[PDB]
């Protein structure tokens, strides 16, 4: 069991930011990182959970629900990931244990 | 109908 998830917003017709992200998912456990990347043109992301049993219980409920009225579904899988690694905090990534990182390449 | 409702 990986406390680790790999999301995937799909109808994405409004912004969704990593804070969202981060206030969604926090209502299920701990969310120590985050970090969102575009790929195939779709909006993804891994989110490190510090239970796994959170992440199994965010993935029950959350899966297949729209963030906003009529947009922005949540696709969740567990990702084979132990954990992630995050080099900045920003608009990005965001590591919730790590405040002393930089916001972007020195 | 969605978690937040209408968007912020």
């Amino acid at each position: 069991q990986s406390p680790v998830l790999r999301i995937i917003v799909e109808n994405l017709f409004y912004p969704v930011t990593l804070d969202v992200l981060h206030q969604i998912f926090s209502k299920f456990g701990t969310v120590l990182k985050i970090i969102t990347f575009t790929k195939n043109n779709q909006f993804q992301a891994l989110l490190q959970y510090a239970d796994p049993v959170s992440a199994q219980h965010a993935k029950l409920s959350l899966d297949g629900q729209n963030i906003y009225n009529a947009c922005c579904t949540l696709r969740i899988d567990f990702s084979k990931l132990t954990s992630l690694n995050v080099k900045y905090n920003n608009d990005k990534s965001r590591d919730y244990t790590r405040p002393d990182l930089p916001s972007g390449d020195s | 109908v969605s978690l937040l409702g209408a968007p912020p």
